[PDB]
């Protein structure tokens, strides 16, 4: 697209600006490019890769539910109309991603580091997609997270990080999409416990990484006990 | 309407 | 232009709506719709095109001000090229603003109320200009503005909210981009004073609009004295 | 860089 005449490297440095400068969509363009470049990503670029795309995705979503929430309320057809406008760019944004991910990031991704991450963010965006849907969506989600906790239980220890935050995303999957606030109880507690018993084989820095998300699925306990 | 904890930027 | 097709009403039952949702690309689009209708704006009406359009910039401007930092600090193209792209999306936005005025909100306005804001958005929109440029983009703000006062000080009340917000911006202007710090605080001393001797006349609800904007100009002088 | 207060939306 407009970003294949652009150097890989060039790509990744105006990422990094675009987010300094808060341009979120700009960033998410520019990794589209990178990935488009057909090289698998390194951990940095995953990573800017999912934080620019949760940032646009975000701002879509929050929009979305103001305008739900007057679409409901007032039940002329602007209301539904403007809804049906943003909710139409916000499922265009996850079929970018999706798009990406299925070409051809997942399929090259052998490390569990990797394939994980990119699992993970599968699940994230059809989530994305059925919280404006919708069977179908909801078991491509739980089908993406699934294959993304079997592979992190047993390639990775309970306090990575990216185990840690693919678990609370997927206990909201099932508190709020799927509607099984049980599992996603028992998840998170069972998640937590697992990590806390991990944590002393941590460096005082992978100790801060662990217990920043550990404190978010105590979060969401708090919420839903 | 009341969002629960996910990972990473809270942009919503 | 893709906005023809849509109802005045409509545009503008959208903007309000894109506000909510804090979505002021959108806002800002809906806008120049309802201005390319042709017909007048009321003053809800001129405030909805300002307040999109000030958002749109506003983000533009802070992300000018991160790249060119880093800039200045790094002093590849690859910084010079982004803050570029940023810059030009931004003289894009302020160039579509003055394009509005001139075709044809300003020849339109002949009440104070409506005139004055509008070379207000002027004085505004070449400021923006001059902020990334240059002798004459200065001018032409300066022009605005002048004339946008000389309007307020004949036809509007030292208290009203406009000619406040315009004195205010005019000072700014001074201040930063005609490097005449000592015509901005004099400016903001006297609106100061003259709104001062003038809020006896109002109404409670008056009073609070016009002392909010008293205190910004007392904000300026306090960082300028 | 320092910004001074200007008119409405503060959103730079
Ligand atoms: C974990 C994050 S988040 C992030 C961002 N730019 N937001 C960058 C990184 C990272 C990852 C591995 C190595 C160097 C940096
Ligand atoms: C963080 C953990 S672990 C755990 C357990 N009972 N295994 C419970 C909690 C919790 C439960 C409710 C509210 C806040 C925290
Ligand atoms: C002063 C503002 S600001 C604003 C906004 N939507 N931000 C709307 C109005 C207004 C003006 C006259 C009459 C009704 C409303
Ligand atoms: C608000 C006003 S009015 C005025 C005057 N000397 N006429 C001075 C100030 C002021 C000056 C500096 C800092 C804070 C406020
Ligand atoms: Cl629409
Ligand atoms: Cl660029
Ligand atoms: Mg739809
Ligand atoms: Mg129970
Ligand atoms: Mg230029
Ligand atoms: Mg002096």
């Amino acid at each position: 697209g407009a970003m294949g005449s652009m150097e890989r490297a060039s790509l990744i440095q105006k990422a990094k600006l675009a987010e300094q400068a808060e341009r979120y969509e700009d960033m998410a363009a520019f990794m589209k490019g990178a990935v488009e470049k057909g090289e698998e990503l390194s951990c940095e670029e995953r990573n800017l890769l999912s934080v620019a795309y949760k940032n646009v995705v975000g701002g879509q979503r929050a929009a979305w539910r103001v305008l739900s929430s007057i679409e409901q309320k007032s039940n002329g057809p602007e209301v539904r109309e403007y809804r049906e406008k943003v909710e139409t760019e916000l499922q265009g944004v996850c079929d970018t991603v999706l798009g990406l991910l299925d070409s051809h990031l997942i399929k090259e991704a052998g490390d569990a580091e990797s394939r994980v991450f990119y699992l993970k963010m599968k699940g994230d965006y059809y989530r994305y997609l059925a919280e404006v849907a919708k069977k179908r969506i909801i078991d491509s989600a739980r089908s993406a997270y699934q294959e993304a906790m079997d592979i992190s239980k047993k390639e990775m220890p309970p306090t990575n990080p990216i185990r840690l935050g693919l678990a609370l995303n997927f206990s909201v999957f099932h508190y709020e999409i799927a509607n099984s606030p049980e599992e996603a109880i028992s998840l998170a507690k069972t998640t937590f416990d697992e990590a806390m018993a991990d944590l002393h084989t941590l460096s005082e820095d992978s100790y801060k990484d662990s217990t920043l998300i550990m404190q978010l699925l105590r979060d969401n306990l708090t919420l839903w006990t | 309407k009341l969002m629960f904890k996910t990972e990473g930027p809270d942009s919503d």
